[PDB]
């Protein structure tokens, strides 16, 4: 009716899940065949979150180094979703490989076993990357995103900690599919996804009928942080300040135009913190320490990712066609 | 020595 938000459809891969067998997207129907937890012995801790503890492990059956993601308690439904998405996407370009699924017989805590990537913490790696290296790795992330989008899946948590890079090998893997979801046209999704600094404006203004283009806003945040050496690029103290930090750079004219296009009801607590902002030029962030990473092609690409209107952003495949990537040896 | 069922 007249008070609804205006509906939205993905511009690309719109109907791909509609035309699949139901079992492809119906993760609640998925059945796990448990492996043998005794195959895996923990060697070292790698990472810990609200949802998981992650270890380097040895598969004692083949002496292979693996990674074990011990899942903190969440609905069984969410565990099947991450597993089904990983199985659907397994073998795709730069997608992490799920190797096994096991459970503690005592605590019943389930665990995902993955391909190991010999990551370098982004807080060390990114400040060492050349202009070439940034274009190269951005192109590798786009191969994963065009792949997962083409497979009807939105990642919904694109950020450095979910991008594993074995820099020795120039090997990149997009990991963490625990917040990923199947794109169905017209479906309203939870806006409480992604991480604050990488949340798209659609999530911050509570627009639920979003799509793959969310991941392209996140990727823009990563690119900005990289080329300008400013991590994170949009550093909000909360979801509301996050949109103010965005609006202070991209300006409020295109934001209000976005809110008006989709008839979004702005939470009226924005009424006193947002105001009106000029659109700044991407050149205000360029300086002696980062100028070697910045080019007209880089700023043009970033401008085409960081758009309020999700429908206006480059898709992953349109991004792969951008002049910024012409120098990447393919 | 064990954590969530896994041997060290
Ligand atoms: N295959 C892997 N190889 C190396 N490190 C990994 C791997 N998978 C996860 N990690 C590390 O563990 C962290 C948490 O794993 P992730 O899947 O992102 O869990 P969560 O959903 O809890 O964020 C990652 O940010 C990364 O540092
Ligand atoms: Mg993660
Ligand atoms: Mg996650």
């Amino acid at each position: 009716g007249s008070s609804g938000p205006v509906p939205s459809r993905a511009r690309v891969y719109t109907d791909v899940n509609t035309h699949r067998p139901r079992e492809y997207w119906d993760y609640e129907s998925h059945v796990v065949e448990w492996g043998n937890q005794d195959d895996y012995q923990l060697v070292r801790k790698l990472g810990r979150g609200k949802y998981s503890e992650v270890f380097e492990a040895i598969n004692i059956t083949n002496n292979e180094k693996v990674v074990v993601k011990i899942l903190k308690p969440v609905k069984k439904k969410k565990i099947k979703r991450e597993i089904k998405i990983l199985e659907n996407l397994r073998g795709g370009p730069n997608i992490i490989t799920l190797a096994d699924i096991v459970k503690d017989p005592v605590s019943r805590t389930p665990a995902l076993v993955f391909e190991h990537v010999n990551n370098t913490d982004f807080k060390q790696l990114y400040q060492t990357l050349t202009d070439y290296d940034i274009r190269f790795y951005m192109y590798e992330i786009l191969k994963a995103l065009d792949y997962c989008h083409s497979m009807g899946i939105m990642h919904r948590d694109v950020k450095p900690h979910n991008v594993m890079i074995d820099h020795e090998h120039r090997k990149l893997r997009l990991i963490d599919w625990g917040l990923a979801e199947f794109y169905h046209p017209g479906q309203e999704y939870n806006v409480r996804v992604a991480s604050r600094y990488f949340k798209g404006p659609e999530l911050l203004v509570d627009y639920q009928m979003y799509d793959y283009s969310l991941d392209m806003w996140s990727l823009g945040c990563m690119l900005a942080s990289m080329i300008f050496r400013k991590e994170p690029f949009f550093h909000g103290h909360d979801n509301y300040d996050q949109l103010v930090r965005i609006a202070k750079v991209l300006g409020t004219e295109d934001l209000y135009d976005y809110i008006d296009k989709y008839n979004i009801e702005l939470d009226p607590r924005f009424n006193d913190i947002l105001g009106r902002h000029s659109r700044k030029r991407w050149e205000r962030f360029v300086h002696s320490e980062n100028q070697h990473l910045v080019s007209p092609e880089a700023l043009d690409f970033l401008d085409k990712l960081l758009r309020y209107d999700h429908q206006s952003r480059l898709t992953a495949r349109e991004a792969m066609e951008h002049p910024y990537f012409y120098t990447v040896v393919k | 020595c064990r954590l969530y069922g896994f041997k060290w």
